[PDB]
């Protein structure tokens, strides 16, 4: 999102990956587990987490922009037309032998 | 946001160097093999070259037709080849000069590259302005305060000349004044998002006999179109060309004319 | 060559800072914030984290 | 009458809702500071229309045509030079060279000396890239799209008389409203031609605009902006942004000498001064 | 006087209208069919150029690697440029 020029783009949206999350690690036996978990669910449960995500995630470089990246050239199109041209050379040889 | 687009149109030489050499070698190999097929019949070389250029060229020319019992198949393949080339080239040049428009602007205050600034997006304001107080009050605007306090200017025309010299990259300012500067200088365009819709009035003292009647006179100026007349005096009063693109095209055309005239001198000197 | 140093006071902002401040608004605990000097996130180097 | 009658006869303290600002209210009561930039505007029929391709001056600009004529003269002169070697391409060279731009001319005799063939090739490649640029200009013509307003503003010559122009039209405001006093203090003939063209409800006026029972209507700017922001059909992009209009705000009417006025003004400037507005 | 089998070359050279000098059709019906064919070729050319422009507008984007289980992720000698990728040191990744 902060990529100047929108060059560096991730592969899709994380499909073939580990798909984990971030949390708060505590010591084994801490009494603060349940209250902090309910507070995190409260922050999810009101969109305040969504407010912080809106504040702290840049979103300028959207997914699959249709920008200047078309460099006025394809290579494969006239390559396939040249394959058809080689077929035309073959048909010219067939018509020339008879 | 004033950078010229399509200064040369990328015709052959700003474009990559395949297509001229590719089409030239293609029509050369086609003309050679069709002339050799005309030798093995189941100004003949000049007729084959003229037929090759005319089928590749698509305008209309009074040429003949050689013995083409099998060469007309290769000619119609070359004809479809030439039209799919010129159609693909016209289509992708047109479609490239349609979609040649990036987002060079900021789109308002909600820019995380301005929330998290850098040494590139140089935004500032007038030193000791009310914009500075308005951004100093709010709780999440101190980062832009730290960015602007390094490069604040004394007057706004200093910032006008600085961004005119591209020493600044953004400038927070009142709307209609920058619209007036856009009317004056056409190389200055504002952004679209309008934030903090405020009011400009008359600075006044405390309890005074001019507290009421001055507001009544402003209301009298608003009920008629005198403010609209003042807008007509200052607010409303504003201030593929093929000449950067096809100028060098015409120069290479004239150079080809002179070189062709000299080659025809050589040809008449030989024949 | 030595292990003596100083405790420099430094400012902290960001997303997780806002998470910590809002948890302090809700759960009402006082944070004791400092940085790690042992190194990176964590790895069990020969049964030692 | 209404809220002004309730405040002046002091059966209420203040009016909170949407309220215009004119002279007679400032005579009888006191406004607060304005908190929102709300003028007036006009909602009209404003149908689809066309993109108006009147004239194009981008590719040639009446001066590349000079280069056309110059190279026609050059090709005619070298055709005379070809005729020196060897056949009616003296004056017909113009029709030959510029008829092959649009690639449908009658096939004229061409010499075997290759000279005319070379210059027809150069001119023809120039014509091919010129037609490519012409189709590209017609393709980039799609990028802009705007149907223009039939009425420029409140000072329109249509507003002098609908009989002055060929279509007759119609326009109204609200009955017993502030816009009546806003217009009649400046344009009485506007009211005289408007009085036959009255209406009852604002949404009823919108339905009359959609169903063709009304041509134009004059109301507040931000209210019609909200109606465009909730419109079903989306045929309503209003006349400008309040350029040639009343250009006022909304305020809170208090008693002449109420102690709340300074505190309400400071509270409104606090509400604007933090982005909460 | 020769447009029996040469009419195919005439026709598919005048599908594209690439300056192919063929013959002078003295038959009126042949000229009417050539006119209908030329109008058909003009609208087909317009449709094909519009298709090319819309295919530029409908701009998708293929990717080099679309999977962690890729065959490129076996050996970079499988293709002619050996590509390169690393991770952070001492990390969970
Ligand atoms: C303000 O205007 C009133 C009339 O509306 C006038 O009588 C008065 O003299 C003016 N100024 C003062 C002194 O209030
Ligand atoms: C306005 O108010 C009067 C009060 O008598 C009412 O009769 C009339 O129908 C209303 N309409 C107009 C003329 O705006
Ligand atoms: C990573 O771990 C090694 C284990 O010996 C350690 O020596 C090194 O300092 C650590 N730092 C790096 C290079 O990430």
């Amino acid at each position: 999102g902060r990529d100047e020029g929108c060059k560096l783009v991730t592969i899709g949206s994380g499909y073939i990956f580990a798909t984990t999350g971030y949390g708060i690690a505590l010591q084994k036996g801490s009494p603060w587990k349940r209250q902090i978990d309910l507070a995190l669910l409260q922050f999810v449960g009101d969109g305040e987490m969504e407010e912080l995500e809106t504040l702290w995630l840049t979103g300028i470089c959207h997914n699959e922009k249709n920008e200047v990246m078309s460099s006025q050239l394809d290579i494969d199109n006239m390559a396939g037309v040249f394959y058809m041209l080689a077929a035309a050379m073959a048909l010219s040889l067939i018509t020339f032998i008879w | 946001k004033e950078i010229p687009r399509s200064t040369l149109d990328s015709f052959m030489q700003p474009f990559q160097s395949t297509l001229w050499l590719l089409v030239g070698l293609s029509v050369h190999v086609v003309a050679v093999m069709l002339y050799l097929l005309d030798r093995f019949s189941p100004l003949t070389l000049s007729s084959a070259m003229w037929f090759s250029w005319g089928v590749l060229l698509n305008s209309g020319i009074g040429e003949g037709a050689p013995r083409s019992f099998s060469a007309r198949i290769l000619g119609m393949v070359w004809a479809g080849f030439a039209m799919i080339i010129v159609a693909s080239y016209t289509a992708n040049l047109a479609a490239f000069l349609v979609l040649d428009r990036p987002e060079e602007r900021i789109t308002g205050i909600n820019d995380p590259r301005l929330r998290n600034p850098s040494d590139k997006f140089i935004y500032a304001t007038v030193k000791q302005s009310s914009v500075d107080i308005y951004f100093r009050r709010q709780v999440e605007l101190s980062t832009m305060y730290r960015h602007m306090e390094k490069h604040n200017y004394e007057s706004a025309a200093e910032a006008i000349q600085a961004v005119r010299d591209n020493k600044l990259h953004a400038f927070i300012w009142d709307s209609a004044v920058l619209e007036f500067e856009a009317s004056q200088k056409c190389d200055l365009v504002t952004t679209g998002e309008l934030f903090f819709r405020s009011g400009f009035g008359i600075g006044m003292r405390k309890d005074s006999p001019w507290k009421q009647n001055v507001s009544l006179s402003i209301l009298k100026s608003h009920e008629n179109g005198f403010m609209e007349d003042l807008d007509k005096t200052w607010v409303r009063y504003q201030e593929t060309l093929t000449f950067e693109n096809m100028a060098g095209v015409f120069m290479l055309v004239a150079g080809g004319i002179v070189a062709g005239i000299f080659l025809i001198f050589i040809e008449i000197a030989y024949k | 060559s030595t292990n003596e140093g100083m405790n420099v006071k430094k400012c902290c902002k960001g997303f997780c800072i806002d998470i910590l401040k809002k948890l302090s608004r809700t759960v009402k605990f006082t944070y004791d914030l400092y940085l790690v000097t042992n190194g990176k996130h964590g790895k069990k180097v020969n049964n030692v984290w | 009458n209404g809220m002004i009658g309730e405040v002046v006869y002091q059966r209420a303290v203040m009016a909170v809702g949407s309220l215009t600002i004119n002279e007679e209210r400032s005579e009888v009561v006191d406004f607060s500071v304005p908190f929102v930039e709300t003028g007036i505007s006009v909602m009209v029929s404003r149908s689809n229309g066309t993109v108006s391709p009147s004239a194009f001056l981008e590719p040639f600009s009446a001066s590349v045509w000079v280069m056309m004529f110059v190279m026609l003269l050059i090709v005619s002169a070298i055709a005379v030079f070809v005729f020196e070697y060897f056949s009616f391409t003296i004056g017909k060279a113009i029709w030959l060279l510029w008829g092959l731009v649009f690639n449908n001319s009658v096939p004229v005799q061409n010499p075997k000396g290759t000279t005319s063939k070379i210059m027809v090739s150069v001119w023809a490649f120039f014509a091919v890239i010129f037609l490519a640029s012409y189709t590209a200009n017609l393709a980039a013509f799609m990028i802009q799209e705007e149907f223009v307003d039939q009425v420029t503003g409140l000072s329109d010559k249509k507003f002098q008389r609908p009989h002055d122009y060929s279509p007759p039209f119609r326009f109204g405001t609200v009955p017993n409203g502030s816009t009546e006093r806003n217009i009649r203090n400046n344009y009485p003939y506007m009211h005289q031609y408007m009085t036959r063209f009255n209406q009852r409800g604002v949404e009823d006026a919108l339905v009359s605009l959609k169903t063709g029972k009304l041509d134009a209507f004059i109301y507040d700017a931000a209210v019609l902006n909200y109606k465009a922001g909730r419109d079903e059909g989306c045929k309503l992009v209003t006349i400008g942004s309040g350029y040639i209009f009343a250009t006022t705000g909304y305020g809170i009417a208090l008693q002449k000498g109420s102690p709340w006025k300074r505190q309400i003004d400071l509270a409104l400037l606090q509400f604007v001064g933090d982005g909460e507005m």
